[PDB]
DNA sequence: TGCCTGGAGACTAGGGAGTAATCCCCTTGGCGGTTAAAACGCGGGGGACAGCGCGTACGTGCGTTTAAGCGGTGCTAGAGCTGTCTACGACCAATTGAGCGGCCTCGGCACCGGGATTCTCG
DNA sequence: CGAGAATCCCGGTGCCGAGGCCGCTCAATTGGTCGTAGACAGCTCTAGCACCGCTTAAACGCACGTACGCGCTGTCCCCCGCGTTTTAACCGCCAAGGGGATTACTCCCTAGTCTCCAGGCA
């Protein structure tokens, strides 16, 4: 008895997308490849954001990955600063920026 | 032995853009933020609202100060001014 | 009058974090007074949350809404 | 020593004594006017801002639309629908407000007018007034006046295709001379949608002092003319060689 | 009481970019409300989408619309392409 | 003898003139076939052999001339607060740097 | 190039409706790029829903639902 | 007798019940939800529409005309803070001039 | 189909002698849909976070609250209130 | 005005929400001790602000040129509205394995202290 | 250029949170039936595109003058680095009890169905 998660080759769940998709109010009926797709997507965007948190953590010489290792990864990057130009991190600080006035 | 004036303004520009701690203290925050909610008389909050707030409000106050200092700077000078933070609410839309 | 507790090394340690070289004396009434206004909008959006869920407990996830709502979207409280 | 008076009397062409050899002038006239401007369409009403009082003058009493207004600034009187009615005092062109003129003889250059009383800056004195050609008209009674032999040519352009005749109607501001220190001048001020001419003053000037405005010098023929007042810098001639218009 | 998370699947994507690099409980925090996040933006601009043309269905076309309208430049390219090979590979 | 012109206006009072007519009225301030030109040639970068209705060109325009007219009443405010009259181009990088474009 | 079609008297025309009383020589070549990339992004979005709903004309609410997109809420072509 | 006559408004109460039904908002729908958002309803357009037969007779006119609507919700407090990302089309805007420009 | 008639009608009531513009009738239209759509998709969010299913009056209630300002927010609430009781009695 | 399509009037069943009880977790209040941080002067160098001089870039005005509007006609791609029907999603019965909770265990990382390097200024 | 305050590097200690392991529920899986949503086909007809002649209002280009942006200089106020004193924040511990949270029972409120008939849109 195979999941649908290993027919497709994902490792983001399927039934639990299906499960929020069904009872979140959003259509009556629900298509046999949207959670597939939508599981995909959001499995890539796991893994772009997480390749550039483990670069700041190998970085920083670090073995785990913090708040200021993501805040790093966010906003070093500038599409993700497009897509979460409104996200506040808890414990993330602020990026060194020095203006060329500012100093001699 | 005495510093030139803007050694130690860089410093401290340099430890605290390096930093990740909280600036502002806890029971000042916890006592202005349970005077300015009596809305309803006797409320109750968990400490999980207030750290909520305070990270809030720090970073609203970051990144207000980020364009006050680009106002300053626009306007020839490097001291800022209320008027600077006045034209970056202006501006901000608020 | 709490709004005192917000002491001028702490305005200016949040300026030095901002960037800030050269601090004039009037920045701190005004920063209060912008401060005071954020946080009576989101406190009076947290209790209206509250009032409507029938607690007398402001939880967390009411100011993480109240956020929401204003768009600025908090991570780490849930 | 004006005299206005309608009957034709027995003074031939000089004009200081006896005003009834010509014809006087109202607000001026037009030939070929058609319904193609800003009048009443864009121009329908610029309505000043202004909050007044209007119950409290002589005595703590700030005069109606004075130096502050909208309209004043930017060189327009206003209309019939202001706010402050019939104490607005922008409408000078409308109540003929006018000032004291005279007209004798002071150099044999010509006529001319001296100040009859103290006359404060940007005081309005007269209205030139006259009688509106066309495109095609000028440049025939141009060739057609210069050989009747006349000394004065009371030319003014209005715009680039209009210029004011003052030599068949004219009023009291024809006779006002040129000099190099102007204390008159002019200006363009736009009412009820028409562009007029007035004339305001400068300085203080004393009570029998000259009341004369700066030319926009211009020659038309071969021949040229000069000056004779001789204030300070007096060139009297033209700027040199030039043809524009 | 049981409560939903994605910690055992992030975990399980960070084991494989990254073979030897820890994660702590906040960063897996600040990634659940990331996913929780980006999954309601995309679930309600694909809900948007199917009420304009009078539609009942949410299926893939309407998720590769949501996606193709909010996500910037070649990361909506990249998440297309990765959605059209794993829905490819689940019909075979 | 010669024509001469009356005066001629200060510098600053035809502006302030165009400034109450153009505040006074609500009408388009844009030309509509090089609008509709414009708007045709950067569409024809994303679908070759597109069609338009006119509601949606006349949307078109009115978002971008409210789009225009926001951003210099913003610039009219850096370039007052850099004590000038002149509106030069870092005050429209300074409003689209503050403004979060 | 029919970037030049947007003259210079209508960038003018538009800065005195905005309130400017005096302008330099560079504000018509800015705005210039500032509409092209605001109309490059409303008609990328416009296109987009005009190809998602199936048709080859792009109606007036594509574009509205575009400038909602964007956050610009646009009365009268509803 | 229809529920607008009883609730005594003058907006429709059943098409509010069938656009609450029909648009994917929830389950269940109860009973006075469609005339307290009718009465809400009402009572805004009624202050659209007082503050700009004010502005329309303000100008010697007797037809609301959107720069009319444009000055109504612009010259109000509370109404500009609730419409505030709104474009109006043909509305323009509204006229002041900057004190440091004035001679 | 539209609310025309019914703006007519809120109209005759508050000014006697006047018109409206069909551009002025769909600004009208307009903001009567984007005033619906922001308090019925306002009250769907806060039917979910306490796990109910139906939306009421008091839902309706607490999503003119949020999303009105002060003053504006106690006539609505009054106005609305007056009218659920009328329904009933 | 035609009329027709959506809104009202009764009746019933089933599950959704309202009330009561009780556990126990977590919020509030209090007392002491240490010391880090805030408060208060004080001397001085640096920057904000005012005054002045100069050259140029941008304003207003006139004549010529150009293409935006304004109608009239024609052709056709494509929006829009019905009909068939078939394949796909809702729904239920039985089942089993993946994931949430609880429990140990050890190692990455934080604090402290000594030694040497790096920028600062008179 | 050399005192002198920050600052980096190296090691040692130790500790509490990340991670592996297990027991056990409840939700994902598979099979089968039925209804209906959309995919396809086809017909109508309607705005969208293309061209053409005319008029005239707006754009362009050149001339010229003067108000303003920019650079320089002087002064004097005021914010910053530093030293000393006072204060309350933070940690640690303790205890009372109020309300979140869960479960069980029961009423009643709204979806569904059928019939009837008038309100509003062309
Ligand atoms: C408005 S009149 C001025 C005086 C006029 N001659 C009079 O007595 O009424 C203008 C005519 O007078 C002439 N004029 C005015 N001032 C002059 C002067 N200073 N020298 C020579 N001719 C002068 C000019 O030739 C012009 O044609
Ligand atoms: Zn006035
Ligand atoms: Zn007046
Ligand atoms: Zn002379």
């Amino acid at each position: 008895a195979k999941t649908r998660s290993s027919r497709a080759g994902l490792q983001f769940p399927v039934g639990r997308v299906h499960r929020l998709l069904r009872k979140g109010n959003y259509s009556e009926r629900v298509g046999a490849g949207a959670p597939v797709y939508l599981a995909a997507v959001l499995e890539y965007l796991t893994a772009e954001i997480l390749e550039l948190a483990g670069n700041a953590a190998r970085d920083n010489k670090k073995t785990r990955i913090i708040p200021r290792h993501l805040q790093l990864a966010i906003r070093n990057d500038e599409e993700l600063n497009k897509l979460l130009g409104k996200v506040t991190i808890a414990q993330g600080g602020v990026l060194p920026n020095i203006q060329a006035v500012l100093l001699p | 032995h005495r510093y030139r004036p803007g050694t130690v303004a860089l410093r401290e520009i340099r430890r605290y853009q390096k930093s990740t701690e909280l600036l502002i203290r806890k029971l000042p925050f916890q006592r202005l933020v349970r005077e300015i909610a009596q809305f309803k008389t006797d409320l109750r909050f968990q400490s999980a609202a207030i750290g909520a707030l305070q990270e809030a409000s720090e970073a609203y106050l970051v990144g207000l100060f980020e364009d006050t200092n680009l106002c300053a700077i626009h306007a020839k000078r490097v001291t800022i001014m209320p008027k600077d933070i006045q034209l970056a609410r202006r501006i901000r839309g608020e | 009058d709490n709004i005192q507790g917000i002491t001028k090394p702490a305005i200016r340690r949040l300026a030095r974090r901002g960037g800030v070289k050269r601090i004039s004396g009037l920045i701190y009434e005004e920063t209060r007074g912008v401060l005071k206004v954020f946080l009576e909008n989101v406190i009076r959006d947290a209790v209206t949350y509250t009032e409507h869920a029938k607690r007398k407990t402001v939880t967390a996830m009411d100011v993480v809404y109240a956020l929401k709502r204003q768009g600025r979207t908090l991570y780490g409280f849930g | 020593d004006d005299f206005r008076d309608p009957q034709r009397w027995k003074e031939c062409a000089k004009q200081g004594k006896m005003p009834c050899y010509f014809d006087l002038i109202e607000e001026n006239v037009y030939l070929t006017e058609r319904k193609k401007n800003k009048s009443h369409r864009d121009i329908k009403r610029m309505q000043c801002e202004c909050t007044p009082l209007s119950k409290d003058e002589r005595a703590q009493g700030e005069i109606a639309c004075g130096e502050d207004c909208l309209n004043r600034l930017l060189m327009i009187e206003c209309s019939s629908r202001c706010p402050n009615g019939d104490y607005c005092s922008n409408r000078r062109f409308q109540r003929k407000q006018h000032a004291d003129v005279e007209v004798i003889l002071t150099e044999k250059k010509g006529w001319g007018l001296r100040a009859a009383k103290d006359l404060p800056s940007n005081t309005f004195v007269l209205e030139y007034c006259g009688e509106v050609l066309d495109h095609k008209e000028f440049k025939a009674r141009v060739k057609e006046y210069a050989r009747n032999k006349n000394i004065h040519y009371y030319f003014m352009a209005l715009k680039n295709d209009e210029i004011i005749d003052a030599t068949q109607k004219g009023n009291c501001s024809r006779f006002m001379n040129h000099s190099c220190e102007p204390n008159c001048e002019t200006q363009k001020w736009t009412v009820n949608g028409q562009l007029r001419v007035g004339f305001f003053t400068t300085k203080l000037v004393p009570s029998g002092s000259e009341l004369t405005f700066d030319y926009q010098f211009q020659r038309y023929g071969k021949e040229a003319q000069k000056c004779f007042c001789g204030s300070a810098n007096c060139r009297g001639y033209l700027g040199g060689e030039n043809r524009v218009s | 009481s049981r409560k939903e998370s994605y910690s055992i699947y992030v975990y399980k994507v960070l084991k494989q970019v990254h073979p030897d690099t820890g994660i702590s409980s906040k960063a897996m925090g600040i990634m659940n409300s990331f996913v929780n996040d980006i999954f309601e933006r995309i679930a309600g601009e694909a809900s948007r989408l199917a009420h304009y043309n009078k539609r009942s269905t949410i299926t893939s076309r309407e998720i590769q619309t949501a996606v193709r309208l909010l996500l910037p430049g070649e990361l909506a390219k990249h998440a297309v392409s990765e959605g059209t090979k794993a829905v490819t590979k689940y019909t075979s």
